């Protein structure tokens, strides 16, 4: 689940953006 | 290739697993994070997971090993297995839908405490059909949308 966790953190970064 | 920012992002993932910050992810630490994600791997399962990334076979994963694996998976842009894995992290009850509570549970354990409004906003944005929950098709889009 290492990469899956990154994908979720990536999603959150996006959410915080625009 | 890997940029300074990208390495920093991957480090943010590594840090979540490397709880004591000693530079290596152990079986024990992986077990803790895995359970926080709703999983429950046995000792054998955890060892197998470490084995796939532990290139020098010393029983733990260091940063270089982590970066190598993460970079490799990122270059395979056509891969959907990691997205499916992330969906299973959220879909605790296996009903094929991510509820607001399910979204919040994961974020909470990833260190992000969100208000009810923030959670509803996240669901609303990804909830294409407006039924109040995020199905797999919608999830693929929320995980890949630019
Ligand atoms: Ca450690
Ligand atoms: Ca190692
Ligand atoms: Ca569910
Ligand atoms: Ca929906
Ligand atoms: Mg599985
Ligand atoms: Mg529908």
């Amino acid at each position: 689940k290492f990469y899956a966790t990154f994908l979720i953190q990536e999603y959150f970064r996006k959410f915080k953006k625009r | 290739q890997l940029t300074e920012e990208q390495i920093a992002e991957f480090k943010e993932a590594f840090s979540l697993f490397d709880k004591d910050g000693d530079g290596t992810i152990t079986t024990k630490e992986l077990g803790t994070v895995m359970r926080s994600l709703g999983q429950n791997p046995t000792e054998a399962e955890l060892q197998d997971m470490i084995n796939e990334v532990d290139a020098d076979g010393n029983g733990t994963i260091d940063f270089p090993e982590f970066l190598t694996m993460m970079a490799r998976k990122m270059k395979d842009t056509d891969s959907e297995e990691e997205i499916r894995e992330a969906f299973r992290v959220f879909d605790k009850d296996g009903n094929g839908y991510i509820s607001a509570a399910e979204l919040r549970h994961v974020m909470t354990n990833l260190g992000e405490k969100l208000t009810d409004e923030e959670v509803d906003e996240m669901i609303r944005e990804a909830d294409i059909d407006g039924d109040g929950q995020v199905n797999y098709e919608e999830f693929v889009q929320m995980m890949t949308a630019k």
